[PDB]
């Protein structure tokens, strides 16, 4: 839609891009917050989507890099 | 409008109309015109449209010529009234075929064609069918601009920008050209010389009558390439636009002068008489040329040639002085003007042209100068939003938003961006503010445009291991780069006998390795302007020390593929701990008379006096005296938080006054500097933090404190 | 060196390295292409961590690709 409205405003179609500037993308981007409320944590689980692992900065990426270059320090590990 | 052909035929209906005394012109004169010549190379009366396509030209011959002894004869004075609407239309009609047939001039064909195409025999003694189809194929069969641009002609209709200084290799053009057999002046030196400009100025003195007779009326033309290779398929194609051409240029038409830039576009390939060689062929039949090419590309080609050789005049351009390249931005000014509807002062011009050579060491004065003026003029333009060019700030900003230069950005918060590194520096670099000073001095003479241009300021600085010596050069990295690493500090202790490459030295072509002194020569080429530091240089072999000589005086820098650098626009700081042994003597923290002299005179024994006599100055560092460790202390612990990545928890650094002495008393000593300040704090602060991390107990916020020695604290929030 | 030619008919422009803090940014800017793509969600802190990571850990390849990299491995494992 941004990329719709940024094509009506370049194309001088400025109104047509108000059509989707307000309303309709911020409503696109209440969607992914009502989204992310379904997703977040429930009194049951630690996150409601368990298989969304969330790209976390150590667990996944010190991890990674670690992965890749080995870096032992960025294994965070309580084998300390 | 016309070619030269097609105002000939007009000419002479219009002048025939006078020698058979007759009054206002009909299409029978323009006939007249077209069977005015016996010569049979004359189109319009035997290898014509008519003879070689449906009708006997003897036929048109006596259309018209009856029709000549038809019309009475009047008095001279009406003898060629007028055109009337009869020519007019013709003439239009012609220029109507001009743009059904894409032709940039009128063709003599397209009088042919225009009059045919009105005309009718008027008499019932001949008659003929204008055979329309006819004549255009034959004309269309018949008869360089497919192959080249006419610059007479472009300069006939301005598109051309003037020159000055050039002149005399444009009349050393005109007396090769005028010679009888090595007809072919050739430009031949640096790229953006002006070779091009020469050329035009060829044309201009073409246009501009300053060219006698057997030269003034060629036609000059831009040459191959396209014509030569675009229009190429197969074997011999070449050879045979090559001879269209030769021949066209042979013949009738006074003289066609070819012009060829870039030369090497010829020469075959390995020769194997790639086509090429048809020029030097033909080219004893005067075959007027002018050519052009690098010095170094002639050189690649007259090396392996020598036959062009003897057909061209080799012809050195000079450079420009600076005043001269002023001279031409002057000219070029009003260009300049009118291609972005800018005004520029005429000392932007001269400043244009000074400091280009300061600058640009990669670019011939006009290229340096007229990249300045048509960038400024360029970057005004999009001012053209808010402007005009101005010989300070303008010239000042792209000059330095291309290349950096910062001196002359010439900041209007000077206050900071200079004046006080005193204090800006003393604050990164505790310690005697004459070693800063010393900096700032070279860097205040850069700014304010006085600092030798033969010299890249430099220093060397004496000291203890641990005084900061390095320290200081990334500090002044950091302040006037914005970027402490951006420096190139120099492993020239670590320097025998095969110091080439790996070093400054760079390394010799035809032996391994094409690229050379990547960590100096090259990055120094690619830094518009740098700092350049030297460790240890009392430890580095003598060769190279002397090899520094080259840039300690003048800042010229040349590299083993004899590649020229020259950064004089530098500042380079060699570092020693040579005069160690006397500093150690404790004579003053900063050293004293006498004992300098001996720090120095370490110096002055173990450097050739030539080394020495190069540096700006050298300078002694005051040793790091535990009552002055005491700010770095502080403030290396600001800095050790600041590097710690993401500041999410950190201290508090609560050293209290027991952990500040601890540091200065256990991590510093008069001989070994402030070095063991950053192992302690690092072998006890941070190693016993990273015991709290390593726990993974922190939750918020660190402390730093002692037991009563170093000792951090646990939060009320861990275990 | 070779050719002497189009080495004066253009403006060198020389293009340094970004800040590991412009790469975040450049790494924030293409979160939802990453998220997007893999069908992932991401945490801030894995931008800021991917970009650090390169910093420390990857000298031979310029952040904002390595960043990247760290990134988009990152998201890959996460996918798979
Ligand atoms: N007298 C002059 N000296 C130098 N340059 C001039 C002069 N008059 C005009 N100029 C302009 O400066 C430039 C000179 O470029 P020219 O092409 O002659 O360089 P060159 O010697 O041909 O090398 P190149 O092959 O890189 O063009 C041209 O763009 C021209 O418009
Ligand atoms: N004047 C100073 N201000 C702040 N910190 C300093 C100062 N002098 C020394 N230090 C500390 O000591 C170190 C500076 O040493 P530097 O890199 O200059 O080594 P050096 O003096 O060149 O000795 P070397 O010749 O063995 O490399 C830094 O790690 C810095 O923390």
């Amino acid at each position: 839609l941004e990329n719709k409205a940024l094509d009506a405003e370049r194309r001088y179609d400025t109104a047509t891009a108000a059509d989707l500037r307000y309303f309709a993308i911020p409503d696109i981007k209440k969607q992914i917050e009502k989204l992310e409320d379904q997703v977040a944590e429930e009194e049951r689980r630690a996150g409601a989507n368990s298989m969304i692992q969330n790209v976390v900065d150590s667990d996944t990426i010190s991890e990674t890099a670690a992965r890749l270059t080995g870096i032992p320090v960025k294994k965070l590990s309580e084998s300390e | 409008q016309f070619t030269e052909r097609a105002l000939t035929i007009l000419t002479l209906a219009q002048k025939l109309a006078s020698d058979h005394q007759h009054p206002q012109l009909q299409p029978i004169h323009i006939l007249a015109a077209f069977i005015e010549t016996p010569e049979d190379g004359s189109v319009p009366y035997l290898q014509n449209l008519i003879e070689k396509g449906r009708y006997d030209y003897d036929l048109f011959k006596k259309v018209v010529n009856r029709n000549l002894v038809r019309i009475p004869q009047q008095q001279p004075a009406p003898a060629e009234i007028t055109p009337s609407y009869a020519l007019g239309k013709v003439l239009q009609d012609a220029a109507k075929i001009q743009k059904q047939q894409k032709d940039s001039f009128i063709a003599q064909d397209h009088i042919l064609f225009a009059l045919f195409n009105d005309s009718s025999i008027q008499q019932i003694f001949k008659e003929a069918q204008v055979d329309i189809e006819a004549i255009k194929q034959q004309a269309l069969e018949l008869r360089l601009s497919k192959y080249a641009i006419d610059m007479t002609e472009q300069a006939r209709q301005g598109k051309l920008d003037p020159v000055i200084g050039r002149e005399e290799e444009i009349r050393s053009t005109i007396r090769v050209l005028a010679r009888r057999i090595k007809s072919n002046p050739c430009l031949i030196g640096e790229p953006g010389i002006g070779k091009t400009a020469i050329i035009e100025g060829v044309a201009q003195r073409i246009i501009d009558d300053d060219v006698p007779t057997i030269l003034q009326g060629a036609k000059l033309f831009s040459l191959d390439l396209a014509a030569l290779t675009a229009g190429a398929k197969y074997k011999g194609d070449f050879e045979e636009r090559f001879k269209g051409v030769l021949k066209e240029i042979e013949e009738s038409k006074t003289l066609i002068v070819l012009f060829i830039d870039e030369i090497h576009m010829l020469m075959g390939n390995g020769k194997d008489d790639a086509a090429n060689i048809l020029k030097p062929a033909l080219s004893r039949g005067q075959l007027k040329v002018i050519g052009a090419t690098t010095n170094n590309e002639y050189r690649s080609i007259v090396e392996k040639d020598g036959a062009f050789e003897r057909r061209f005049q080799k012809i050195e351009v000079a450079e420009p002085s600076v005043r001269q390249t002023v001279a031409i931005l002057r000219g070029l000014q009003p260009k300049y003007e009118i291609h972005h509807g800018v005004r520029i002062l005429d000392s932007a011009l001269v400043t244009a042209a000074q400091l280009a050579k300061r600058y640009l060491p990669y670019r011939r004065l006009p290229d340096s100068a007229l990249d300045l003026v048509d960038i400024s003029c360029a970057g005004v333009a999009v001012a053209r939003d808010s402007q005009n060019v101005v010989d300070s700030d303008t010239i000042s900003e792209t000059a330095a938003r291309l290349t950096g230069i910062p001196v002359k950005k010439l900041s209007e918060s000077e206050n900071e961006k200079l004046i006080h590194m005193e204090r800006d520096l003393s604050s990164e670099v505790v310690g005697q503010m004459d070693a800063i000073k010393a900096v700032s001095n070279a860097v205040r003479l850069s700014r304010s445009g006085l600092a030798n241009p033969r010299q890249p300021a430099s220093f060397l600085f004496l000291g203890l291991s641990g005084s900061g010596k390095t320290e200081l050069a990334k500090k002044v990295a950091g302040f006037l780069f914005n970027d402490e690493d951006m420096m190139i500090r120099v492993d020239c202790s670590e320097l025998s006998e095969k110091y080439a490459v790996s070093k400054l030295l760079g390394t010799t072509a035809g032996y391994v390795g094409y690229d050379e002194g990547g960590f100096l020569t090259n990055q120094l080429q690619y830094k518009p302007y740098s700092v350049l530091l030297f460790d240890e240089v009392e430890k580095a072999h003598p060769d190279v020390l002397t090899v520094m000589l080259q840039m300690l005086d003048d800042g010229r820098i040349t590299s083993g593929q004899g590649k020229t650098i020259d950064c004089s626009n530098c500042i380079v700081i060699m570092t020693s701990n040579l005069g160690a042994e006397f500093i150690n003597s404790q004579q003053g923290s900063k050293i004293q008379e006498s004992t300098k002299n001996l720090v120095m005179g370490a110096v002055r024994q173990h450097f050739r006096p030539e080394f020495l006599n190069r540096i700006s100055s050298i300078v002694i560092f005051n040793k790091l005296s535990r009552k002055a460790i005491h700010k770095i202390v502080d403030i290396r612990l600001k800095e050790i938080e600041e590097r710690f990545e993401q500041n999410d928890k950190h201290y508090k650094l609560n050293l209290t006054q027991e952990a500040k002495d601890f540091l200065a008393k256990y991590g510093y000593s008069d001989d070994m500097g402030a070095r063991p300040l950053n192992r302690l704090i690092q072998n006890e602060i941070l190693n016993k933090l990273a015991l709290r991390i390593l726990k993974n107990e922190i939750k918020d916020k660190e402390t730093v404190n002692v037991v009563l020695e170093e000792c951090l604290e646990v939060l009320p929030n861990h275990e």
